[PDB]
């Protein structure tokens, strides 16, 4: 059996300016199987209110998703990405670049 | 909105070619049925065309053009068998059939040696009913129904000896009246000029 | 492999009474479906069933209600029946449904009556008829006639029986009934058949011959009041001997 | 009119994880999800405003039928696939089928299945004949060709009723799916050139470096087209800066039929 591990991008939906209200983005994409636990993280804590989009079809059988969650960017709060599959030892953690 | 449309009743001879068509009006095609229905009996698969083009099944070949939105039956060298109603039934959209109304086939048989003749047939002690066999005559004699209420005549009907291989068709008319006679039985009807009525008594 | 079995074949009802008609199959089909064919139209699906635990209303739901018992049966039920509800219903099914070239296999069909009043339901009135002598010096061929004459409803099976076994050959019978009223909706019905043997074969007076009709009326449930006796669904028949 | 495209697809797990559906069916219009069943909700759902507002409720209540039955066909599928496949614990079963409106006018159409998330069975309605990775995609292809007249009926509605369904769908939602929002594009250095686009609908876009007007797409590193998720998409494209010599560098970005190029000082 051929497993995919996912990838990981994250990204906020306009240009990120401080103090500026905008949406942090983390786009889950190719993997496969379909099981797969998404989290954002402010500081290293999971931020409650995260919405993410409905499990998606790719052409090449992969599955992606949308997780994103409303920020304001400031210049000492740090955001990323917590990501676990079955491709996956242990949760892989993606950090916003910025 | 969506119409299904095939001829009520088609007659053709045993032997001969018959074309049934079946046109419709629908919102989507996936795909266009024929079935046979024998008089009592349930509808079976006959065919099933959703491209353009002829197939072909024994005797039966189906036709469909898609563009035209218009199917037909073709059925060639009839046999007395094929006498049955034929449905056309098309898929929609959404995968519904919508049934056509049928057509019932009427299979004329070739009467090689046509006697026409009208018999009287025996009473029965246990009715008080006349009873005449208007028997023997071809094919495309017609039997009218009674314009006296007080008889009765039924159509006609084919009869299949396979021992001899012998067909025939016949229509029987009956009354309890006084004044009904087998030489009157059948007067409202067009029989044959040399139509045999044996002497009575 | 029977195929698709429903049943009953015939059915008498009065206006308001309640029926359920059976459905199964054994071809191992997950889609299974109730019509109803009337007189000048296209079958019309009444219910149906995509597979094993879904149902839904066809084109002529109201009325009726249906139950995927299991996989193979799929009953169909009138609660009150109603005249407009005088058809011939059929049960189908299919392996799957949205297939697009599956094709439909039907039952054997229910023919169904239903009635305001039962004192217009009559049994059949049987008579034979012997050859003429005339057609068996003519054609060497000899034609009896079986008249059933005044029942009501259109509920019966006519056979021939030469020698205690059913025939079928030499046999034609109409059909369709004759409405010996035709203005009359209500009108009782006639029905002849014809059974044609070689003058030879007639002329054997061991020769036994008996046109058989079987009558689907009322049952022990069914009230009656009438005068007359009750029209049950019962056998009629009438014989006639070879003569020599 | 640009290039349009629906299709259906189709999941299914054997064993899944508690909670999680054994059947999902999920279609799409370009990258928009229309409609959605899964085997929890047992119900067919819009998941597109103007698919819900102009599709009766007859045509959610039939479809909500018939995605039962398919939900139960691919649960038989599956289980005769992974019986013979001889495989033990959770596999999963897909399909895809769809069509595609070109610009020109062109139709095309597809339709095939997947086990474990590999190519199991691929169609091809003008051959009308399957293609099999395996011996097991074997014994299946030689099953379903035997069935000539479903072959048929599959080439008839991708290249008939997928497209007309298509083209129902594209005038449904019009205002979404044939809008035009041109890109946002800039540069910045991170040493590489990032060339950055946002903002812009449909997703289709190519975005590619220049350098002294001649294409070196070796040494272009391409971003994906993400989603924003507001409607509108974001890519890049990244080339590396030669630190010994200068050069021309120039982005190219197109989109919707309209050609940009940032020249860089
Ligand atoms: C809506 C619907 C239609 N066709 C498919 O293959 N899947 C679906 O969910
Ligand atoms: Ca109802």
């Amino acid at each position: 059996m051929i497993q995919r591990t996912p990838k990981i991008q994250v990204y906020s939906r306009h240009p990120a300016e401080n103090g500026k209200s905008n949406f942090l983005n983390c786009y889950v994409s190719g993997f496969h199987p379909s099981d797969i636990e998404v989290d954002l993280l402010k500081n290293g804590e999971r931020i409650e209110k995260v919405e993410h989009s409905d499990l998606s079809f790719s052409k090449d059988w992969s599955f992606y998703l949308l997780y994103y969650t409303e920020f304001t960017p400031t210049e000492k709060d740090e955001y990323a990405c917590r990501v676990n599959h079955v491709t996956l030892s242990q949760p892989k953690i993606v950090k916003w670049d910025r | 909105g969506q119409n299904i449309d095939q001829p009520t009743e088609m007659t053709a001879t045993e032997g001969a070619i018959v074309q049934i068509n079946c046109t419709y009006q629908t919102s989507g095609f996936n795909g266009l049925f024929w079935y046979q229905q024998h008089a009592g009996e349930a509808p079976t698969f006959l065919s099933y065309n959703v491209l353009d083009g002829l197939e072909e099944k024994g005797r039966f070949s189906s036709f469909l053009s898609r563009s035209k939105g218009y199917s037909y039956l073709l059925l060639k060298e009839l046999q007395m068998k094929d006498s049955a109603s034929y449905l056309c039934a098309v898929k929609d959209s959404n995968y519904q059939l919508i049934w056509g109304a049928g057509t019932k086939l009427i299979i004329k048989p070739d009467i090689q040696n046509p006697d026409p003749a009208v018999y009287q047939l025996r009473d029965s002690k246990s009715s008080d009913k006349s009873v005449c066999l208007f028997t023997d005559f071809d094919s495309q004699t017609n039997v009218s129904q009674s314009k006296d209420s007080d008889v009765y005549i039924t159509d006609k009907c084919v009869l299949d000896m396979r021992s001899m291989d012998f067909k025939s068709n016949s229509a029987v008319a009956w009354s309890n009246k006084s004044d009904f006679a087998c030489a009157n039985a059948f007067n409202n009807s067009i029989i044959p000029e040399d139509t045999f009525f044996p002497s009575p008594e | 492999n029977a195929g698709v079995t429903q049943t009953p074949k015939f059915q008498v009802l009065k206006t308001g009474q309640s029926m359920t008609l059976q459905c199964a199959q054994d071809m191992n089909h997950n889609s299974m479906y109730w019509y109803r064919q009337d007189p000048g139209m296209g079958l019309r699906l009444i219910y149906y069933s995509a597979s094993e635990g879904t149902t839904d209303k066809g084109e002529v739901p109201n009325g009726y209600n249906v139950s995927r018992l299991n996989k193979r049966e799929f009953s169909l039920r009138l609660e009150s029946a109603a005249p407009s509800q005088t058809s011939v219903y059929f049960c189908a099914s299919s392996v799957w449904t949205g297939e697009g070239s599956g094709e439909l296999f039907f039952g054997e069909g229910s023919r169904l009556t239903v009635l305001e009043d039962l004192k217009n339901v009559f049994p059949p009135e049987v008579a034979v008829f012997e050859p003429s002598e005339a057609e068996i010096s003519h054609t060497q061929k000899a034609t009896l006639v079986c008249l059933a004459t005044g029942f009501y409803p259109d509920h019966v099976e006519l056979s021939w029986w030469v020698n205690g076994k059913e025939v079928h050959s030499g046999v034609c019978t109409d059909p369709q009934p004759l409405k010996e009223q035709p203005a009359l909706n209500d009108s009782r019905y006639a029905l002849s058949s014809r059974l044609r043997v070689s003058a030879t074969f007639w002329q054997n007076p061991r020769n036994h011959f008996r046109c058989q009709v079987q009558f689907y009326g009322l049952s022990e449930n069914d009230e009656w009041t009438q005068d007359r006796a009750k029209p049950v669904t019962q056998i009629v028949s009438a014989e006639a001997w070879g003569r020599a | 009119m640009r290039t349009h495209s629906l299709r259906y697809f189709r999941l299914g797990v054997s064993d899944p994880i508690h909670g999680v559906p054994e059947f999902i069916s999920v279609g799409y219009v370009d990258s928009h999800p229309i409609t959605t069943y899964d085997s929890v909700t047992r119900q067919k759902e819009p998941r597109a405003p103007w698919m819900a507002e102009n599709l009766a409720p007859d045509h959610w209540e039939r479809y909500t039928q018939l995605l039962r039955g398919w939900q139960q066909m691919f649960k038989v599928e599956l289980k005769r696939l992974q019986r013979h496949y001889n495989h033990s614990g959770s596999h999963t079963y897909q399909r895809m089928i769809g069509c595609e409106l070109l610009e020109d006018g062109s139709t095309t159409g597809f339709l095939q299945y997947a086990y474990d998330g590999q190519d199991f069975l691929i169609f091809n309605k003008d051959t009308l004949s399957w293609l099999a990775v395996d011996n097991v995609a074997h014994t299946i292809k030689q099953a379903w060709e035997a069935n000539q007249h479903e072959l048929l009926y599959q080439k008839n509605w991708l290249e008939e009723e997928c497209i007309a369904w298509l083209k129902r769908f594209l005038e449904y939602g019009k205002d979404t799916l044939q809008r035009t929002e041109p890109p946002l594009v800039r540069v910045n250095r991170k040493t590489a050139l990032f060339c950055k686009a946002h903002g812009f609908y449909p997703p289709e876009i190519y975005m590619t470096w220049m350098k002294n007007g001649e294409e070196i797409v070796q040494e272009i590193d391409y971003g994906d087209i993400l989603p924003s998720g507001d409607g509108t998409y974001q890519a890049w494209a990244s080339i590396e800066l030669d630190p010994q010599s200068s050069n021309l560098y120039s982005c190219h970005v197109e989109h919707s039929g309209v050609h940009m190029v940032l020249q860089v000082p």
